[PDB]
């Protein structure tokens, strides 16, 4: 069944687990930074778990511009 | 896009 929150599985390759996670990006302190890919009906993935840059990161959260994880990246949004 | 925890 398929979860909410911060401690979910974001994709097969998902490195985040609230048993081992650690602080990454210089925004981070508690909880992993995360960033909503809009493919579909949209979903949570964690910005660590999508090798995104720091500054990368950050101007995704300071514009308007829509993200796709890299599962969903490449699909046709045709 | 929106994000979580990218607040400085
Ligand atoms: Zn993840
Ligand atoms: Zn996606």
């Amino acid at each position: 069944s398929p979860e909410f929150g911060y401690w979910i599985t974001c994709c097969p390759t998902c490195d985040v687990d609230i048993n081992t996670w650690v602080p990454f990006y210089s925004t981070e302190l508690n909880k992993p930074a995360m960033i909503y890919c809009s493919h579909g009906d949209g979903h949570w993935v964690h910005a660590q778990c999508m090798d995104l840059e720091e500054r990368t990161l950050i101007h995704l959260s300071e514009g308007s511009n829509k993200y796709y994880c890299n599962e969903h990246v490449q699909i046709a949004r045709a | 896009a929106r994000t979580k925890q990218t607040a400085a």
